[PDB]
Parts: structure tokens; C-alpha cells; sequence
């Protein structure tokens, strides 16, 4: 009942919030190389970009 | 009286979570000297998450003050700055997105970054029609009335179509725009979908994979 | 759907279609876990499941 | 005493009730599930299940909640659904209206593998593919999800926490010892309250692994160890319902 | 008269709320009155719903 | 100083060449019954090929006669009526068309029939853009100006997506639009489209042209 009946006046942060997340670049990584990575598109002109 | 309006900017990402906003104000007291005397208030103004464009927050008794009538209130507007993805209408979002034709009809995900720190892969649930959108909800702005609701996000596709398409390119086109339904093709044209299916698929001499350069 | 539904749909082994040595074969459908695979000259059927 | 089902043991202990994914598959299921957990937001995410379509190319579903509380006596999770053709790259499955989701119960047949193909329903209705399999999933999950009895405890705020003095449930052979996951832990309603031929259980007492299968939905399976408090279900197989259970029984 | 309206409608609840402005310090001591305020009735109503669900549980068991 | 408006219907082909309406009109008089006395007169107005519309005809004297005053004159607006398949927007028309997907890809040939009893085939030049337009030079109202030089037809483009595809619909979709240059092809490449084509274009077995059923 204390615990219900705690006030908790939550006001707006003047700092919007920043996530903790451990760096992901490795891991991308590794993933890469499942699947066969589509062609992108040139936003120009909607042809496929050159390829090999 | 006389009010002073001043516009107030933000961006979407501090509407999204509710900012705790600072804001100076210059106020002219007028004398008997020909120089008036300004000097710099400072203002809190708490902008809770979800508030509509055009919200008005008056401060009443600060103002420019002439000698005999009390100042009048000073006025601040809300509106937003201008984002690079998000524009908001009305309670949620709307996300314009150019799209390549191929996208559309054989179908990929969208990849968005969301105002907040989550990232969304919405799919192309069907062939997107000429001026068409996708809907997901609860991913707009949050309700001014309730602090858990969510409006849906919208996304108004934009269709890229190919520039240049050669001869052979076309005629691919016309036999899979006409193919026969599955019920109906005949034992060639089931050898010969297989044949042409495995050719474009070869892992060395095929052309369903190729590395850019 | 007006079309009915074909029995041994295929089965795949990898998502890329650029892997050199991978396994390939056919999965019944009116017997659901009956498959069947085959590497080169190796090939073996097997049913597993409800009969 | 977990706080989540391993990917791993789950594939392990389900090997021979055919419930299996392919290796590549496996290896890219383990780069790519804390991927797509930290791009969510969410606090857990696990594989729910594999679903067989007409192409080989079958849908790999894994349900996500960050939320979960206790409101009007059933216990709501807040879950979120991806699927994925392949272990390499997710996608959403956003929630369908109640209209379209009496509307698509009507479509059976196994599904297809792009899931940007429309079913024609009768007027014509056009339903697209993922609403479908939205809906195959989510009746799963009401009829299926099973977890050990006494497995979640309420806190403060009304929300249900997984319960760290778990000791395992004594009788794991008997139905009484699950419990459907939306049941709150005050209520006794567990697995026996249902139908009375509709949960096969069979035992190892040596092993002390205790394996759960639904007969009314036979894709989905079900394992505890009981030596080693470790619970997980998955479901393979097509997503339709099996109606003619007596004459089966 | 208008002070023996005020104590014994409101003067018990304003004091608490005052006492816990003062040992909270916040930077904004009118609104955080008010909130306190509106939080006061609204625990008093849950506090009896949290004994009748407490009440009920028990005998429904 | 009042005057009596009344709206002129004219079809599209009666501004396109020059009509000669003849108009009724009912003048009431005033007399010393208590009911009025009316009478049904005739007009003939002359409109131009090629008139804007809102055109105002005013007959002066021609209206209802008060007893004292001088009656005010009569006004005939024009406006034109709903038309099958042309809609006048100034001095041009348009024509909104519902076009295939693979009609704007591939490209087709829109059959359109004018005004003027002279049937009109426009190839399509272009890949066609959702939203575009397409425009034919000197088909459209004649001026009101010059009685020779007219507008330009215009045709709004709105595509008709295809409701469904299939798996291998899609697949060759993919093919087609991710078809490496020509220059760049391999040999392997080269005789897997010659196998498909000359099977897609099986005289006997191939779905090249089939008969509807």
C-alpha cells in the first residue's frame, strides 16, 4: 500500500534520452555474409548500379 | 491590450518524449528618456509529449510595460522544425518514401528509423498501387489526452520506375505479365520455366547474383 | 486458392543460391514428413512424423 | 529458474520430434537474434516457431514482449512478431483488425513463400498473405503457449516476473503441473482444465525430461528438464487446426 | 467563520502537502502542490479498491 | 436592377463546332389581376466554337416588366455537360485513361476518339510514371481567338497494377529487371534467353498469343 501510494511527479527532462546499447559493428559484420546482398538502386535513374 | 506573439521551435524528437524548454525574453519598461530599458527574463515553458502544432502558452504580466497601463501577456506558439524523415499530420507521422518498381511488385522491406531509438523493417504486404500507402500502427505521435496511446504511422509510397528498359528486357516482361496459370501450362512450358529458372540462377554463369564495383 | 496445391514441394539447404556444395531433394505433401534428399550419388528417403 | 528458453536447448531436446532447423539457418540464427533484440528495444526475444509453406523457403517466426502485466484477471503480454525467410534478415507482422481476422480463419491450405501474394475470398475480399499468417499464429498462441505452473509471480504494479525461487514442479508426468502463459499465477488454471483428450504427456522419469504435445494443433511441442530447471516450446509444421478429434481419438 | 471553513475542509491535506514540498524542493513548488494534490485523492480511492480485491481473493480461494 | 440568370447546357461538341441554340423564355408582366400574365419568347443565341466556359449572353430588355420600370435584361450563362470521355480544362482537353502495368513498360498504343469524328492512336513513348501525363499537340478546343489553332489533348495516366502474381511470376519479374547489359552477358546467359524465347514463343506450345476462352 506504501508503495501505491508513493507520489512520483514525473516531469519532462530537459535532455531528451540516449540509448545504451554495446556497439553492433562487429556483429553486422558476421551477419553479412548469410544471403546474397541485393544490387542496389541508383536514386537517380531506377537501372540496377554496375556489378561484377 | 496588445500582445506579443513569439514563435517557438522544436524538433519532433523533443515533442515525441515532452521538453523542458528555456526561453529569454526582452522587456522594454518605457521612461521618460528618449532610450527605452530592456532587460532579459527568463522563462520556463514544459511542453508535455504529444502537443499539438499550434499550441499557444501566454505568460500574463510580462510584456513591454509603458508607464500608466500594465503590460500585456506575451505569447509563445509551438511549432515544429522540419525533419529530414518524419512530417507530422494531425497525431501521427507520415513518411514519403521513393520506392523502385521492382520493390513493389515482387515485394522487400522498408527500413525506417523511428524518433525513437527503435528500428522498423516494415514489409510490402501486396503490390503498391499508383499512389497508395501502408499503415502501421501505433507508431506516431503520442496522444496529448493519454500518455500511452500512439497514433499509426504513414507511410505514402512514391514509386521509382526504371529509366531505360532494352528489348529482351521487355519481352521478359511480357511472358511473366502473360504466364498461364499453373492449372494450365503445358509439360514445355513447365521444362522449359525449370530450364530457364536454373540458367538464371547458376551459381557462376548466372546473373542472380552479382557483386557491385 | 483456385489452384490446388501440387505434392513434393521442393526443399533448399541455403539461402544463397552461390554455395558450392549444397544438398538438395523434394518434400512430400500428402504425406507430411516424408522427404527425400540426394548429394551427387548419394541420395536416401526417410518419413518421420504422425502416419 | 531461467529467465529465458535457450535457442539451442530448445533445438536440442526437440531433435526427434522432428522439430529442427536447417544449420546454415541455426548459424544465422545466432548472429542475428541479439541484432534484431537491440534494434526493437526489447528485453526478450526468442524463436516461437516454423511454419512450412509450398516453396522451401518456410517462414521462421520469433514473438518479442518488453511489457507485462496483470489486467482484468489475464495476464496480457505485450508481444511483438518478426518473421524471416531466412535466419539472416527480420521483418515486422503487424496486427490484424478483427474484421480480417474473422475473415482469414476461412483460408485453408498450407501457405505459399512470398508473402506478398493476396487470397480472394468470397463479391470478391482481397487478403493479403502475412494477414493470414498473422492470424495462424496468434491462434496458436492462444490455444498453445504453455509454461510451468508457478513459473511467474506478481510484483508490486500488477505485473507478472519470472519467478527466481522457482524449485520445479513436482509430478512433471501429471498435466496439473503446466499452465497456459496468460493464466495468473493466484488462479489454479492449468493445462487439466482443458479438454479432457486434447495433451498427450510422456515422461522419461530417468532422463527427467518431461516432453508436452498438443493434439489438437500437432505442430507444436513442448519440453521441461526437470534436473536442470530449462522449459521451451516450439512449434513446426503447418499452422492449421485440427478439428476432427474424436474421430481420431 | 471563513477560517473554520478553511481548517477543517482543507487544512490537514494542505500542510502535509506542504511539509512535502519543502523536504522534496522542486523547481517548481505551485505545480508540484497541485500534483500532490490530485495524487492525494486519487491513492485514498485505489487504497480501498486494493483492500477490496485483497478481501476478494482471499475468499475466492 | 435586377436580371434573370439562366444556366445554357451545351454538349462538347456543340462548342468544339458552333451551335445555334434556340432558347424559351417565360416574361411575366404585371398587370392589375392579382396573378401575373406570362408569355413564352424566343431567343436565338450564337455560340462561337471554342468559348470559354462561364460565357455570358445578356438580351437587354428581355425580362419580366414591372409596370413602371423598364424590364432588366436576361442573362445565359454557359456550361457544358458531363462528356463520356473529355473533360474541357481551358483551351485543352483531357482524357484520364486507365492504363496496364505492362502497358506502360513494355509500351502500347492508347485508342482515343475525338470531338471531331476522327479516330486517334497515341503510342505510348516512355516508360510511364505513376502520376505522369501524356500530350498530343493540336487536339484539343479550338481557340476562341483564332478559329484555327487549338489546344493540346492531354492524357492523365493512371495505372492498373495487376492484383496478382505468382512465385515464378516474380521470379521472372527479377530477371528481367536485373538483367545484366548486353554487353556484358555471358555465353551461357546468351543461349538460356534464346532456349526461353523460342520456347515462350512455342508456335503450338508456348503461351506466346492464346485464344480467350
Amino acid at each position: 500500500l506504501v508503495k501505491k501510494s508513493t507520489f512520483d511527479p514525473k516531469e519532462s527532462s530537459p535532455l531528451v534520452p540516449i540509448p545504451v546499447a554495446p556497439d553492433a559493428t562487429q556483429t553486422q559484420a558476421a551477419v553479412s555474409i548469410f544471403g546474397d546482398p541485393e544490387l542496389p538502386i541508383n536514386p537517380a535513374t531506377g537501372e540496377p548500379v554496375p556489378a561484377d | 491590450g496588445k500582445n506579443k506573439v513569439y514563435p517557438l521551435e522544436l524538433t519532433l524528437e523533443e515533442i515525441f518524449h515532452g521538453c523542458l524548454k528555456k526561453v529569454a525574453h526582452k522587456r522594454k519598461v518605457l521612461l521618460f528618456s528618449g532610450e527605452y530599458v530592456e532587460e532579459e527574463r527568463q522563462l520556463t515553458v514544459d511542453v508535455k509529449p504529444g502537443l499539438p502544432t499550434g499550441t499557444r502558452f501566454v505568460f500574463e504580466g510580462e510584456g513591454n510595460k509603458t508607464p500608466k497601463k500594465e503590460p500585456g501577456p506575451v505569447v509563445f506558439v509551438l511549432k515544429p522544425k522540419p525533419h529530414p524523415r518524419f512530417v507530422r499530420r494531425g497525431s501521427d507521422l507520415v513518411h514519403k518514401v521513393t520506392l523502385p518498381l521492382h520493390h513493389a511488385l515482387i515485394g522487400t522491406t522498408l527500413d525506417i528509423r523511428t524518433l525513437d531509438d527503435r528500428d522498423l523493417k516494415v514489409p510490402i504486404s501486396d503490390i503498391m498501387r499508383p499512389g497508395s500507402s501502408l499503415t502501421v500502427p501505433g507508431e506516431g505521435m503520442p496522444l496529448p489526452a493519454t500518455p500511452s496511446a500512439r497514433g499509426n504511422l504513414v507511410i505514402e509510397i512514391d514509386l521509382l520506375f526504371p529509366t531505360h528498359l532494352t528489348e529482351t528486357q521487355k519481352m521478359l516482361l511480357r511472358s511473366a505479365f502473360f504466364l498461364p496459370p499453373p492449372t494450365e501450362q503445358n509439360e514445355e512450358t513447365k521444362k522449359a520455366l525449370r530450364d530457364y529458372e536454373a540458367a538464371f540462377k547458376h551459381d557462376l554463369k548466372g546473373w542472380a547474383t552479382v557483386f557491385k564495383r | 486458392d483456385k489452384v490446388p496445391p501440387p505434392a513434393w514441394s521442393p526443399v533448399f539447404a541455403s539461402a544463397s543460391v552461390t554455395t558450392r556444395n549444397q544438398v538438395a531433394g523434394v518434400r512430400s505433401n500428402r504425406w507430411p514428413g516424408a522427404v527425400c534428399a540426394c548429394a551427387g550419388r548419394h541420395f536416401t528417403s526417410m518419413y518421420v512424423g504422425w502416419g | 529458474v531461467q529467465l529465458e528458453p535457450n535457442i539451442t536447448l530448445v533445438l536440442k531436446h526437440l531433435a526427434s520430434c522432428g522439430a529442427v532447423v536447417s544449420a546454415e539457418q541455426q548459424a544465422a540464427l545466432d548472429h542475428s537474434i541479439p541484432i534484431k533484440r537491440i534494434e526493437a528495444g526489447l528485453r526478450s526475444l526468442t524463436l516461437w516457431g516454423r511454419l512450412t509453406t509450398l516453396n522451401g523457403k518456410d517462414y521462421l517466426v520469433a514473438e518479442g514482449y518488453n511489457v507485462a502485466s496483470s489486467k482484468e484477471g489475464a495476464a496480457v503480454y505485450e508481444t511483438k512478431y518478426f518473421y524471416s525467410q531466412d535466419g539472416a534478415r527480420w521483418s515486422d507482422l503487424q496486427p490484424v483488425d478483427s474484421e480480417t481476422a474473422t475473415r482469414c480463419a476461412r483460408i485453408k491450405g498450407m501457405l505459399s513463400g512470398d508473402p506478398a501474394k493476396n487470397y480472394e475470398l468470397e463479391l470478391v475480399f482481397q487478403i493479403p498473405e502475412l494477414a493470414v499468417l498473422r492470424c495462424r499464429v496468434d491462434a496458436i498462441a492462444t490455444a498453445t503457449s504453455v509454461i510451468p505452473t508457478d513459473s511467474t509471480i506478481l510484483n508490486a504494479a500488477s505485473q507478472v516476473v519470472p519467478n527466481r525461487l522457482f524449485a520445479g514442479a513436482a509430478y512433471p508426468e501429471k498435466l496439473e503441473s503446466y499452465q497456459h502463459r496468460f493464466s495468473l499465477p493466484g488462479s489454479g488454471v492449468t493445462l487439466s482444465q482443458d479438454l479432457r483428450g486434447t495433451w498427450a504427456v510422456q515422461y522419461d522419469a530417468f532422463k527427467g525430461v518431461a516432453q508436452v504435445r498438443s493434439l489438437l494443433f500437432p505442430g507444436y511441442f513442448f519440453y521441461y528438464a526437470a534436473n536442470e530447471l530449462t522449459w521451451g516450446s516450439l512449434y513446426v509444421g503447418d499452422g492449421l487446426r485440427n478439428n476432427d478429434l474424436i474421430f481420431m481419438l | 467563520h471563513d477560517t473554520a471553513y478553511l481548517k477543517e475542509t482543507v487544512g490537514e491535506a494542505l500542510a502535509r502537502g506542504c511539509a512535502a514540498a519543502i523536504s522534496a524542493q522542486p523547481n517548481d513548488p505551485v505545480e508540484y502542490l497541485g500534483l500532490w494534490l490530485l495524487k492525494y485523492v486519487k491513492n485514498a480511492e485505489v487504497e480501498g479498491n486494493f483492500y477490496r480485491e485483497r478481501q476478494q481473493d482471499l475468499q475466492k480461494k
